[PDB]
């Protein structure tokens, strides 16, 4: 692991840094998304984000 | 009943809201982090990189020159006195009236940096190809032939000048000179020049209201203004010479420009805004492994702010984030 699209990476970083608000929200649609990181979130939320502060 | 096993509700309905309060959180030690130190590691990296290539040392220089050197409250007051603030606060207040937008949402800040664009133009300062003749009449540049340049004199040697272009008057025979100086406060006096000089007091000028202003140096010759429009809250692109509010496109397309390179400098950091204006015609950019260059800013960028302190250097990240997305994508948002 970790990969999303370059795509998502952006509005990731968009969004964690202008728009906090809305990151609950985007964070809903990845694991809607990408169902690899619907597990990895469940099954353990703080790798999780210390793999997602890798973009 | 049981054991057979109770269901609760619904499953593990995965809480966002926790995950996503939390990172907001670890986000800003990455960031706190990021702009730390100068570990000597990557200091080799710049003091090096600075020798390997001179498109470097080129961009280090102008940082030197043009990221501090706007913030001099003796330089903004003078600016302030000399110019005519009765006048621009009261155009600018015309055209608040005329509604300046439903959200009058700091649009103020937006309506003085264009009428500023005006009186800078229409009333302040006054270009010059050749110089008119000092001795003959105001207009009459056409009968000047020049005989080069060479360096200041005395007098205008105060006014960190480098060159004075020399030209002839063939109808009169005397010598009007035209120094190059970069005192911007010496240009509140001559008031007038070339995008140069025209660039350096407007510059100076933005910064005297306290905007948050940068200088943008195209390397196919020409400069110009970024100003941060609290109202669009993006960087917007100001050039005094063409009198032009947010038109970065103005280079690439109308002019049919072909340009490599855009560098911006501001108190705050350097950045490459290549992208916002180099929108076809697009040269050969050959000049700087791309990597190396984007080292290059952030090193000066991250030195510029030792002296900030935790919330300064987040909230300042976090807006250079948003221009990256702006950017690396093709709109605004
Ligand atoms: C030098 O700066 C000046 C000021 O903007 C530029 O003069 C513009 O030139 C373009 C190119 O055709 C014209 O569209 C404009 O009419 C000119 N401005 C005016 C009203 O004089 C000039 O292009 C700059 N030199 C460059 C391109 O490096
Ligand atoms: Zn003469």
């Amino acid at each position: 692991s970790i990969g999303l699209t370059v795509e998502d990476l952006l509005s990731l970083r968009q969004v964690v840094s202008g728009n906090p608000e809305a990151l609950a929200p985007l964070l809903e649609n990845i694991s809607a998304r990408y169902p690899q990181l619907r597990e990895h979130i469940m099954a353990n939320p703080e790798v999780f984000v210390s793999m997602l502060l890798e973009a | 009943s049981s054991g057979l096993v109770p269901r609760g509700s619904h499953m593990n309905n995965i809480d966002f809201d926790s995950i996503a309060k939390m990172l907001l959180i670890k986000y800003k030690d990455f960031i706190l982090s990021k702009f730390k130190k100068a570990a000597p590691v990557e200091n080799i990296r710049f003091q090096n990189l600075v020798h390997t290539n001179q498109f470097a040392q080129g961009v280090l220089g102008q940082s030197q020159h043009l990221c501090t050197v706007y913030d001099n409250p003796s330089w903004h007051s003078i600016v302030l006195e000399t110019l005519d603030l009765d006048l621009i606060y009261k155009n600018v207040d015309k055209e608040f009236a005329k509604d300046g937008h439903a959200e009058g949402e700091n649009i103020y800040t937006d309506y003085l940096v264009k009428e500023l664009l005006r009186y800078f133009k229409q009333d302040f300062f006054k270009w010059c190809n050749k110089p008119d003749c000092n001795h003959c009449g105001q207009n009459t540049s056409e009968n000047m032939t020049p005989l080069g340049s060479q360096g200041p004199n005395g007098e205008e040697s105060k006014f960190n000048c480098g060159t004075v272009e020399i030209y002839k008057c063939n109808r009169c025979g005397n010598i009007t000179r035209f120094p190059r100086y970069n005192d911007p406060i010496k240009l509140l006096e001559t008031r007038k020049g070339r995008c140069g000089e025209w660039c350096n007091l407007f510059t100076l000028i933005l910064k005297s209201f306290g905007l948050d202003v940068r200088y943008v140096w195209n390397r196919e010759d020409h400069v110009w203004c970024e100003y941060f429009s609290n109202f669009l809250n993006r960087w917007v692109h100001v050039d005094s010479c063409e009198q032009s509010f947010d038109q970065p496109y103005i280079y690439s397309i109308n002019w049919n420009k072909k340009m490599s390179y855009c560098i911006a400098f501001g108190k705050d950091g350097v950045v490459d805004v290549s992208k916002r204006y180099i929108l076809q015609n697009e040269l050969p950019r050959d000049q700087i492994k791309e990597e190396d260059l984007k080292f290059l800013c952030q090193f000066i960028t991250k030195r510029l702010r030792y002296s900030l302190n935790d919330d300064e250097i987040y909230q300042l990240a976090c807006r250079d984030e948003q221009e990256q997305i702006e950017l690396i994508r093709g709109k605004t948002q």
